[PDB]
């Protein structure tokens, strides 16, 4: 029922975003009943695929209600159910701290309802933070009515891994602007470390300190971020399409930030049509893996990749366990990762499966195109607008189900019935 | 007929063994893993569960079979709980292996339709043939009539069934005599006894004793 | 070091046939040294990708030569090695018995000679039969002096899953014929079923006397291909490339024929460059799955893919172990099918990322070749004549790692370190 | 400096606490897995592993630490075996928690460096304070000679350090006096002696004694 | 010849050490992980095992091997149930480590070929040099006869071998004698003897005991 909730709650906020958008007062031109459910089912996953332009199709009032569905799907259903409850008086029973324990994916309810506290008062003062900092660039250059919003926007959406941008080029106008990338870049790495990982650093400050979830995530993130800026820089380097005609500090800018914009930001610098295949394979991957277990992202997360990558070499290794940072992994543990690791590929699989009976295109977009609506990356190779009406439907559940996550979509709906009864051992030659 | 056989133990792995082998279902449930993985291939199906735990037993289906045997001797608070169990369950039949007199009045008490002693029935048979060894089998009819298989001795070989006054003096009735892996059935005046091979008689029980002592 | 002769042997025989199939006598025309090297490499691995047609370079005594790679290859390297040392009257020690031990995937050495014994007589007794019963239909069509080697080819071809052929069209003159079907669709089945599942049945009739791994093989088959017959049966039956223009009596025959036919034989009835891209999904997974543990195919094996698709789903489900038919399986088979999954997917996935590098080809075609190579399935899109010649080397390597393994390929080079010390455990947040 | 602390119990788990609170590279090595959960976060590594072991003390790197402190006091088989592999591979320092007297001459004999009784030597500390209640802690210079930090009594209330004739008559050398939390160090003449604080003195061994008896 | 040694213990794994150091295929059996894992660098192969299940014995190709070496002499049950499944296997070798009197006559009649007694034979051979310091080594051909490697005495000492009259008068003949670290076979006469070394003498039983009393 913990599941039940979170599955339910998240879909309602689809329904109810759904309807805002589709009234006349969000939206300048008509809009389609499955162009509007797509945009919101696309803002509360915070996946960032967008059908129609989000700067024209969209009001004032339109793009806020893209900011509300884009703040509460970022934090999650429960993080803001209990500040309501809070701010009315009621006190957090057992009951609605096991609905915060599943959503957080937490093993344990000890200090979890002061985890919502640090989480919610750092979401909003970094994102008012970070809009003061690109004020100082959206204010001479599209005044102050439009300046402003602009800003608070993109730091909403920077931060909760959106991807959503008003300009009709996603952010291709500042690619050698360190202004726009250092900020940005900074809100969706913090943003999707984890709320775990940032409670940790905030009150332990000397490295020896933190624990192993937090010595995974800052290694991890660090080791992958630096692979995937040679991998683009190395590639991409003679493509004439992107990084070909930019002096050598707008290569590196360009780099970096698609190294990073995989997991799972979906923000670009450079057009992914105009790629390399060899580029667009190694991100697949990137955007296959996630950031952080309680955080913004979705995929599978960084440290689910690094227990079964651990758990294997271990194993090729004739080392009787998985041991990271001097310390030992237990089974449950690493039967975790490999339920969410193999349900995600089913998932996956079935989408370009279903992808490709229904949408006439080329594979490689197809598959570009599951693993980043998975993923809730949003990263397009020109797709999203060829879509059919059938085919907006298939990526809508894909989309649900990535952030909502494989196990606790599946949980909804698997009664778990208990037996404590055992069998006799079978030998199977899984060689 | 569905069979659940509760316990592996010499009594119980017996009963899962030869039902397996005239081709019945058998479901074969004890709490130690070693008793089950030797019996899984003596078994239908095969389970590692406690039977004192209602749970675990509505987790085998155990309400789809007619006879459940309990052969749990050496344990009565696990056999009385079994028991218990499935007489809430309402299994048509239910056979225990007891323990002791005791046990056996606590079964009786809980709704055991059958109780077996196992080892009590074979030492009173067996004490039988150490008491008199011209017996080999026997199986008491009544209290008072029996069908002894005896073993033929000495001053009966070369000897004709008429020769024996069995029918009159003894008031005992030959039934079958078999020679060398070779059964005569229902033999007819007169058959010469050989040596020492089997010789089924069948009488009152005092009568047979009568005609060991005698021939 | 068990796994080390394995790769060194079965390396030499690649190096051994090499040197056959470039002789001037073996072939027709001048031959690369590449190609040379491929097509040795692609018979002793049994993939059956082939850079030139096999009728036309090789001679009748080139492809002898092929006949001898395939029957070595496919029974493996150390099952012909003890039938010459027990022809020549030595007997095998305890250290030749462990050979094979590894490399039939078997858990214990017991009775483990004994099976090449049966194995070796079983794979010779039915190629006789099969060509005998090939003999009637191809001796009418190609005389007596080509008849007799044409049906002798392919049922050495046909039972170690190699697809290889010795006409232009790889079976597709034979879509409606029932003789060629029903025998070539009984060898590499019953050949790839597995040895011990073979021995099995021969030893006992009846099927509720089966191992746990026999009764897996026989029911996942038939499951497995029940469900590839409706695929193909459905999604290719408006094609009109293929299986449009046939009668309903050759549908029935063609699709049935590619149901069974990726896993991992690699014949064709039906041009796969034509079909659909729903199919070629499907026929992805289809082909990443092998056919029996020690058996004439590769890939993950199916009871591989059963392992780890029931531990998920009995994780799913809320159970605390994996039950298949009524018997546990316990943590060290989960652990070693985790690993031959794991490898195998960065293996393909290295794979497809070093093609798109060098090879200029749709992404597609890519990806079906290497899931083809690696899987020594053998099946092609229109790529294996159109690689390069550092493409070429890049399927050489993973036809190399598909046929033998991937887990016997890393323990040649992964000295075992035992250390029985351990570690406190560590809490990692998996979700 | 890199330690090494086998054995995680009350006396090695206080030298692994207390290591690493002064920063130091700590090895905590234990047989048992709650103790070695319980002091990972308190040692720079812990492991698992059976000191006994050569080929569990080889995968811990073991070469590579100065001092390693064997804390095993209750299993004399464990401690002394360890020290001899300890010694066998060439330990500058093995310090070893001993159990009694025959187990301190098996280590003397194998090759402990240092041989520490923590039990042994607190009991006659504290038999020390029970036998005189004016004492509080005391360290031993040699056989003769020791400083005492004695606890002032009623009587030296209000009293000068010039009216106590401890330098001339009892020969003994007041140190430092401590009131109230405020510690002076090495006190002039004269100094008024509060109540029932601390009180340093030096001399004689059975010149102290003089001094509380008679004052 | 592929030898299997079932039971890694004092006795068994010195087998397995000596085998594989001579260059032999060994099969290192035993119940226990821990043992198993020492001695595995030690055996061709070496198997976690239980050797009185049936069907382990047979997973470990037990039929392929000449000789097996059953060293387990503290469990009988374990003993004689393990030798009993290899005679049913028809092993041609089959030699077992026994426990006392009783453990060799069951292992007797079950069929073992050799039975060993290795703390019996060396606790004889041990107290025969505890009773005669002047034995070094002995090895005894028959009831009466035997080959004893005595040690020097200083009354020996600058000593001929004509001068020692042991073929005329004790019946005995000096076989080899060793100085230090040098061996002389055959030595003819005559030979001085020097301190104590080893001195190999043969002859009977009492005749050798005469020599060492006089001489
Ligand atoms: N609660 C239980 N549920 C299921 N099986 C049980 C339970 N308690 C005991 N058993 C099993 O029942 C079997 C027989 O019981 P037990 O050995 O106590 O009786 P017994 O009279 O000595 O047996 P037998 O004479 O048949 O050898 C054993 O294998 C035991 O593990
Ligand atoms: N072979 C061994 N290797 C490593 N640690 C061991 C070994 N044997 C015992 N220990 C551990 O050493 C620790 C201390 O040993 P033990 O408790 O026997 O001694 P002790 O003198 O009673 O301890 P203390 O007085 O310090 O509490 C225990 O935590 C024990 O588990
Ligand atoms: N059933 C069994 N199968 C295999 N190994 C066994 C079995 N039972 C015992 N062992 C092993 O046999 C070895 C020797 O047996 P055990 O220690 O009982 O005999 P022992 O006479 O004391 O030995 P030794 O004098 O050689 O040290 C032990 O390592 C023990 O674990
Ligand atoms: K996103
Ligand atoms: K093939
Ligand atoms: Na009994
Ligand atoms: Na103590």
């Amino acid at each position: 029922t913990p599941p039940q909730v979170l599955a339910i709650g998240f879909f309602l906020t689809i329904i109810i975003g759904a309807v805002l958008l589709m009234l006349p007062i969000s939206t300048t031109k008509p809009l389609s009943w499955i162009d509007a459910l797509f945009t919101a089912a696309s803002a509360t996953t915070v996946t960032g695929l967008a059908v129609v332009d989000t700067g024209t199709q969209f009001t004032v009032f339109g793009q806020t209600v893209i900011m509300g569905l884009i703040q509460i799907g970022g934090l999650g259903f429960m993080t803001f159910a209990v500040l309501i409850v809070m701010i009315l008086g009621k006190k957090i029973g057992l009951k609605e701290r096991m609905l915060v324990q599943e959503a957080l994916n937490q093993p344990t309810i000890g200090g979890v309802i002061g985890l919502v506290k640090v989480l919610f008062l750092f979401s909003i003062s970094i994102e008012l933070i970070a809009a003061l900092i690109l004020s100082i660039r959206l204010v001479p250059q599209y005044g102050w009515s439009s300046g402003l919003f602009a800003s608070l926007f993109h730091a909403i959406s920077a931060f909760n891994n959106a991807g959503f941008s008003l300009w009709p080029d996603n952010l291709m106008s500042y690619v050698g602007d360190p202004t726009v990338n250092l900020v940005i870049t900074f809100l969706f790495i913090t943003g999707g470390i984890g709320f775990t990982v940032l409670f940790d650093v905030m009150k332990n400050r000397r490295f020896k300190t933190f624990s192993l979830h937090t010595k995974l995530m800052l290694t991890g993130t660090l080791m992958l971020n630096a692979i995937a800026m040679l991998t683009v820089f190395i590639l991409e380097y003679s493509n004439p399409g992107t990084l070909g005609h930019l002096h050598i500090v707008d290569k590196l800018w360009a780099s970096y930030f698609q190294a990073v914009t995989p997991r799972t930001a979906g923000f670009n610098s450079l057009d992914f049509g105009s790629m390399r295949e060899g580029t667009i394979v190694f991100t697949l991957l990137l955007m296959f893996i996630g950031a952080g277990s309680a955080s913004t992202a979705s995929g599978i997360k960084l440290t689910t990749f690094i227990v079964i990558l651990t758990s294997v070499i271990a194993y090729l290794r004739g080392k009787k366990e998985t041991v990271i940072f001097r310390r030992s992994i237990k089974y449950p543990i690493i039967i975790k990762a490999l339920a969410v690791s193999v349900t995600s590929l089913f998932i996956v699989f079935l989408g370009i499966f279903a992808l490709t009976i229904t949408e006439q295109a080329p594979f490689l977009q197809i598959v570009f195109e599951t693993f980043s609506a998975f993923g809730t990356v949003g990263l397009t190779m020109g797709l999203t607008p060829e879509l059919t009406t059938a085919g907006k439907c298939i990526i809508i559940v894909i989309m649900f189900i990535g952030r909502i996550g494989p196990l606790t979509f599946v949980f909804s709906f698997a009664k778990t019935e208990q037996s404590n009864i055992r069998y006799p051992d079978g030998e199977v030659f899984t060689g | 007929k569905q069979f659940a056989v509760i316990g592996l133990g010499r009594f119980g792995g017996s009963i899962c063994k030869e039902l397996h082998r005239m081709g019945h279902e058998v479901l074969a449930v004890d709490i130690n893993e070693e008793k089950v993985n030797a019996y899984a291939s003596y078994a239908t199906h095969a389970v590692i569960a406690n039977a004192t735990e209602e749970n675990e037993l509505l987790s085998l289906g155990i309400r789809n079979f007619e006879y459940v045997i309990v052969a749990i001797g050496a344990n009565i608070q696990a056999s009385t709980l079994t028991t218990l169990l499935l007489k809430e369950l309402d299994i048509p039949n239910i056979w225990v292996k007891a323990q002791n007199y005791y046990h056996h009045k606590v079964l009786e008490k809980i709704g055991a339709d059958r109780i077996i002693h196992p080892e009590k029935d074979m030492g009173v048979k067996i004490a039988q043939s150490l008491s008199d060894e011209n017996v080999l089998n026997y199986i008491d009819l009544s209290d008072e009539y029996s069908i002894v298989e005896l073993l033929a001795t000495r001053k009966l070989d070369s000897k004709s069934i008429i020769d024996l006054n069995v029918r009159a003096k003894y008031g005992c009735t030959i039934l079958a005599i078999k020679h060398h892996g070779d059964i005569c059935l229902s033999p007819a005046p007169e058959d010469i006894i050989r040596e020492q091979d089997c010789l089924v008689i069948m009488g009152h029980k005092k009568d047979i004793k009568r005609f060991e002592n005698e021939g």
